[PDB]
């Protein structure tokens, strides 16, 4: 098939209301990480 | 995580309160050769 432009931004938003930013920002804050020069 | 989130700021700033406190060690020997250097003079005023 096609995927145009108004089908995609839909897609988009259907694949950006699962993920979750907060666990990452919490993940690239332990103690693994946190002093990086 | 609360806990593990701020401990630079509480290492940086118990360093400082280390640091003034050696400080205040130097000042109390040197008040005290001051207070020896003015006993010389009192001793000395009175030789003169």
């Amino acid at each position: 098939f096609r995927l145009y432009w108004d089908d995609l931004k839909r897609k988009l938003s259907e694949k950006l209301d699962s993920t979750d930013f907060t666990s990452t920002i919490k993940l690239l804050n332990e103690n693994s990480y946190v002093p990086r020069e | 995580d609360s806990i593990s989130y701020s401990n630079f700021s509480v290492a940086e700033n118990f360093q400082k309160m280390k640091d003034y406190y050696k400080e205040i060690e130097k000042l109390k020997i040197k008040i005290l050769q001051l207070i020896e250097a003015i006993k010389k003079y009192q001793q000395h005023v009175e030789e003169l």
